[PDB]
């Protein structure tokens, strides 16, 4: 019997991809910079289009991250750069805690 | 061990307060406050998690977790010596979920 991945399971693998970690059954795709429900499982036509729904906001959450560690790390960025970074690592955990 | 290059600096300090202070006595603290490592505030140096269900990986993680914000090795996550100076470096259970890992 194939494998379908039941809703809650997909519930949280979108989580941890909104999370900015991968899922078991939805991965992010490296190639699109987005989250990718696998094949291997097999889900309905809907259902995958929810989940690509949903992975652009792990796409975002992403770019976000990105950006904030790499702006974190160089001393030469100023103090503004830091504030700005401060500033939206608390928005980040703002959206940390409706998750 | 950072603990022995600590000791060099320290012994070092010590000789340089010495030479200051003319020979007046120095305060020492007794030496098995620095020759204890059970009264270290670091780190002293179960179930396998890949056979517990997700929740159950969650709560095992979890408990170990709890245990080591405190500086204290769980059952399935386990702390690695550090040389030199460092952060203290972890050994995870390598049965459990990437995922659960990750995070």
């Amino acid at each position: 019997g194939a494998v379908e991945v039941t809703e809650a399971a997909l519930v949280r693998d979108i989580l941890y991809v909104f999370q900015g970690i991968d899922g078991k059954h939805v991965k992010m795709s490296n190639a699109d910079n987005c989250y990718t429900v696998e094949g291997k499982a097999n889900l309905s036509k809907s259902l995958r289009d929810t989940a690509v729904r949903l992975a652009e906001l792990g796409w975002l959450h992403n770019k976000i991250r990105k950006y904030t560690d790499q702006r974190s790390l160089d001393r030469s960025f100023g103090l503004v750069g830091q504030s700005f970074c401060a500033a939206l690592h608390q928005e980040l955990r703002e959206y940390y805690r409706l998750l | 061990t950072w603990q022995q290059s600590l000791e060099l600096t320290r012994k070092m300090l010590r000789d340089k307060q010495s030479k200051k202070n003319s020979g007046q006595r120095l305060p020492v603290l007794p030496a098995w406050v620095y020759e204890r490592p059970a009264l270290l505030g670091d780190f002293l140096p179960a179930v396998p998690i890949g056979s517990l269900p997700l929740a159950s990986q969650e709560a095992a993680v979890v408990e170990d977790l709890l245990y080591v914000l405190v500086g204290v090795d769980g059952r399935y996550i386990s702390a690695q010596p550090l040389t030199g100076r460092q952060g203290r470096t972890f050994l995870v259970d390598p049965n459990l979920d990437l995922s659960i890992r990750e995070l």
